[PDB]
């Protein structure tokens, strides 16, 4: 996942 | 040589063996969904993923008062048969692109061999596979005939820049963290990318920044590929054991935490942010389920199914674990081995040193706060290339990361958001  | 020897077209005809019409075990129904298999255990849907979460099944944008921050929907994208094109282009381009590394060819021949352990059946003198770590494939005649594979790409739900490696669970076992692994559903587009800053000061600060430089969307795959990795060796960092962020003010402020296995994902300093202790419990963690596994195929001498002798499949996993065979035939986990291909799988691979490879300008920390989301086409050559992105060589984007630079080559990005003040 990419995240904030 | 090249990781996809076929130049697939989405309208390409059918023929039941690795263009064809499929159905994934996720245990609700579907209509069959054309894919395309482009190597060994690996498959593409260029379809919007409404199939591994029944609940997350409508694209639609809910009202406008209800939308976060970093978050982009559209309802159409790809749902003509031209954008699947061009996205099955695009994921094979960036497949090669990251095979064109040695750091990617290990990686992909690491996924390759990872095949998902045959763990489903209760009698542990049997060797079978678990179903949902097989998919339905149309065959010429009509009939499903069920397939393993590894991984499989696929479109994002409904937020579009939510990418993610799912997988399907088990009722009893953690498939992705009791080293027997899954087949992997990575959700991404290869149609568009993120903004990031290149001051460190501004890209961790969520009030600065519109998103200069744009990420090259093979390493976003690659961080998915790296995860996919974790959990097709059944060695992922449950998400609960969570970093508390006190090293940004404003990630504190706000309580975020981030997973330890997104910080061993990027790597770096990241990777720091998780002390030996904890790391040394995950270790002897993982090893000791290798050694379960070694037993399992000690004890398992018959096998289900006539697919692959008992032989093959026993030497398939011996050679996924890297496993140790006495003159008897017993199978044991060799100490340097297992923490030789943990460290290969973990900190080898990396979204950091896939930035050393690809040498491109890339976020220096996931720390950090997104600026923007921009729409891209990298199917052209003129765009985009295998071996130098959008830093063309012997053009103006060739230095200084000229190609990513948004201001400079405007015409390959079209900002569609701003995320900067919204958090
Ligand atoms: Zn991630």
């Amino acid at each position: 996942r990419r995240g904030f | 040589m090249p990781f996809v020897n076929k130049q697939f077209n989405y309208k390409d005809p059918v023929n039941g063996v690795d263009i064809a019409y499929i159905k994934i075990p996720n245990a609700g129904q579907m209509q069959p969904v054309k894919a395309f298999k482009i190597h060994n255990k690996i498959w593409v849907i260029p379809e919007r993923d409404t199939f591994t979460n029944p609940e997350e099944g409508d694209l639609n944008p809910p009202p406008e008062a209800k939308q976060v921050p970093v978050s982009y929907y559209d309802s159409t994208y790809l749902s003509t048969d031209n954008e699947k094109d061009n996205y099955l282009k695009g994921v094979t381009k960036l497949f090669e692109r990251i095979y064109s590394t040695d750091l990617g060819r290990m990686l992909l021949t690491s996924i390759v061999r990872g095949i998902p352990f045959w763990g489903g059946s209760t009698i542990d003198t049997e060797l079978k596979v678990i179903d949902t770590n097989c998919i339905n494939v149309i065959q010429p005649d009509g009939s499903y005939r069920s397939e393993e594979l590894n991984l499989v790409i696929i479109g994002p739900s409904a937020d579009i820049i939510q990418f993610e490696c799912k997988s399907f669970g088990h009722e009893v076992l953690n498939l992705t963290r009791n080293g027997y692994g899954s087949t992997q559903y990575i959700r991404f587009s290869p149609d568009f990318t993120f903004g990031f800053e290149e001051s460190l000061e501004v890209d961790t600060n969520p009030l600065l920044g519109a998103g200069k430089f744009a990420t090259d969307p093979a390493v976003t795959l690659a961080h998915e590929l790296i995860h996919a990795g974790h959990r097709l060796y059944g060695i992922a960092i449950n998400p609960n054991r969570v970093f508390k962020v006190n090293t940004n003010a404003y990630y504190e402020m706000s309580g975020l935490e981030v997973s330890f296995e997104e910080l061993r994902t990027f790597g770096g300093h990241d990777a720091k942010f998780i002390d030996s202790l904890q790391e040394n419990e995950f270790r002897l963690y993982y090893y000791n389920k290798f050694k379960d596994i070694a037993s399992t195929l000690n004890k398992a001498k018959s096998i289900v199914g006539t697919t692959a002798s008992l032989q093959y499949m026993k030497n398939v996993f011996k050679e996924k674990y890297l496993l140790s065979e006495d003159t008897s035939g017993k199978f044991s986990v060799d100490k340097l081995k297992f923490d030789k291909l943990y460290k290969m799988l973990t900190e080898i691979y990396t979204e950091d040193n896939f930035v050393k490879f690809f040498k491109v300008l890339n976020r220096k920390t996931y720390l950090n706060f997104d600026k923007a989301v921009f729409k891209i086409n990298i199917v052209p050559k003129v765009n985009y290339t295998i071996y130098d992105g959008f830093n063309l060589r012997n053009t103006n984007l060739a230095a200084n990361f000229n190609g990513q630079n948004t201001e400079i080559n405007n015409m390959n990005f079209t900002k569609l958001k701003n995320f900067t003040g919204l958090f």
